């Protein structure tokens, strides 16, 4: 399953938080 | 074009408030939130402007003198510089990059000190430029949870739902001078990005432009961010930048820009148009597909890149000797 | 310099026979097994020649007629090729590259077919070249059982045992024409290569080097191979080759070279020096340290790299698209 | 355990198996 750990999405966004 | 005001109110906005760039760009399409087709661009992960959603519709009424009587006494996060641009940049990811000083300062202050900042700025023709980012949360005052509640929660937990979308995480409240600029980047989360003063023009680009706009490496503080400069564009360092093609609008009181995750998004506030305030809705993705399908879409290559750089930063236990393990392993071998 | 002969027999070999390339050299240590400074190379996996192993002592009476007499009616690899270079190719991987061509071709055989292909070449004075590339099996003979039974396993096995090496995979047997060239390449595996007839030049170069020697793509048949061509190096290509450094030997009957994992290493057999006969003994390597010290070592990083290149090949669905993700990673960002 | 997986070495060496 290297496909699915590698599209692993992240969430990061511009916020301060 | 620019829309024309209700009561013969004359236009907006014109052409002249907008910054020149070196780049061609086409509409988003402006629809009605009961229209099958802005349904569909959703859907399919693509950016409309909604022009009659309600999102929002109680804060339609805010302005500096309400914000300040109701909002409360909790600190806000209040960015100063001495440039339009305001490039967003991660506090924790300095360490790997002692060289970069950031161009904008934040400082945290109460909402009061943030109208009064602003008023001692223009009474004094200063240069200065504020921007304000705070998320909302629960220091707010009784005023705001009324209208806050009183947003269309109906509408937009039914696009969550639709979309497979995972939790609303947070809701940026964004107040900006004329002229502010939030230079191009992408964010990993969904965007219902309301607008509720003032002109915000909008230019997107999709995740498959990725190869045009250079991000930052991503253990850069600018993560995410483009390093071209739009405003004086360096051609040898970023020649695919001459490739970019945008997708634009302006949005006003009222009308609600779906920003889907992973697009690119340069943001302005025009210029002589007064402040501007915004309040975004980010929502996290949904899960990964059961079926990956081939080819893989941009955003996943987009997702694949970013993971490789965050293993290998980790692996080499050195983000700086990234770049050099990439470049071995590419010269005469794949380029 | 070349080695004298015990009796009086002169030089066994001469700088003459020696093909000429680009780059400088210094020599492997020859060493006796019983030298502290032999074992601390192999403990240190640098390369060191041994002169009295006796490891394959029972074998130095094999010549072809012995061999073909008692080596038994199995198939043997074969290669021939009209260069004298016999670069290596995985016909598993050739589906990803229709474009290559080798230019070698293998064909099985009998021994005695190799015999006689050998001798019609001679007596005609053709320009063909055959290189026997044979994995020892169980087929052999009574008499090669016998030989390889005597072969120094006290030695070689205390050897794994001290090193922590894995289990021996194969004894693979080889048999090349004067002037036969394997290019340079590194296996994954330790190599214990033990030279019984004729004689060859061994130019190593550390895993550290990778950057000048320009494998091929992981995906491509001839993964682990320079693309570099040493008898006429494309400098433009590949500008690193000209700070490349070789550790240099001939071994002889008798001497066994240690060519650790991972080292590069460019084989030839001498020139008008007849046929050589080498016998390889490889070892899968230690596992992987419990506590990882950094930072790490070359070898380490050419395993991260090939490690990336199968882990994007197999995430895009098709090797093809790995250069232009990765490319897309460094343009303009690492680079 | 990143680090682990990545320096996983594999054992492909010039022969014909
Ligand atoms: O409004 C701005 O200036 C910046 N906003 C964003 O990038 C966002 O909402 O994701
Ligand atoms: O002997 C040769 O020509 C080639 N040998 C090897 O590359 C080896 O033993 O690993
Ligand atoms: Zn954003
Ligand atoms: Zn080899």
């Amino acid at each position: 399953s290297i496909v699915d750990f590698l599209i692993t999405a992240g969430a990061n966004v511009n916020s301060p938080d | 074009e620019p829309r024309e005001e209700a009561g013969a109110l004359g236009p907006a906005w014109d052409e002249s408030q907008l910054r020149s760039y070196s780049f061609p760009t086409r509409p988003i399409p402006r629809l009605s939130q009961s229209d099958p087709r802005a349904e569909e661009l959703i859907e399919n992960e693509e950016p409309v402007v909604l022009t009659d959603t309600n999102l929002v519709y109680p804060a339609l009424k805010w302005d500096l003198e309400y914000l300040q009587e109701n909002i409360g006494n909790g600190d806000f996060s209040v960015y100063s510089a001495s440039t339009h641009k305001f490039l967003y940049y991660d506090e924790k990811k300095m360490a790997n990059f002692q060289n970069f000083k950031p161009r904008s300062n934040r400082e945290e202050m109460k909402f009061h000190e943030f109208v009064e900042k602003l008023q001692d700025i223009q009474q004094r023709g200063g240069e200065e430029r504020l921007y304000l980012q705070q998320t909302l949360n629960d220091t707010v005052g009784r005023k705001i949870v009324m209208d806050f509640l009183g947003f269309n929660w109906n509408w937009i937990n039914k696009q969550q739902g639709k979309r497979g979308w995972g939790q609303l995480t947070s809701n940026l409240l964004l107040i900006g001078m004329e002229g502010n600029v939030t230079p191009a980047h992408y964010d990993e989360q969904q965007n219902f990005f309301a607008q509720i003063k003032g002109y915000k023009r909008c230019i997107l680009f999709p995740p498959d432009q990725f190869e045009c706009l250079y991000p930052y490496p991503v253990h850069h503080p600018c993560d995410r961010q483009s390093q071209v400069d739009f405003d004086n564009p360096d051609y040898e360092r970023f020649p695919n930048f001459q490739n970019v093609v945008g997708y634009e609008t302006v949005v006003g009181p009222g009308d609600v820009l779906y920003i889907p995750m992973y697009w690119w998004h340069h943001i302005e506030s025009l210029l002589n148009g007064g402040i501007t305030i915004t309040v975004n809705f980010w929502y996290k993705g949904a899960p990964t597909p059961k079926r990956i399908e081939y080819p893989l879409k941009a955003h996943q290559k987009v997702a694949i890149m970013r993971n490789i750089e965050k293993m290998l930063g980790e692996a080499l236990g050195n983000p700086q000797e990234v770049g050099p393990l990439l470049n071995t392993m590419i010269k005469g071998r794949y380029n």
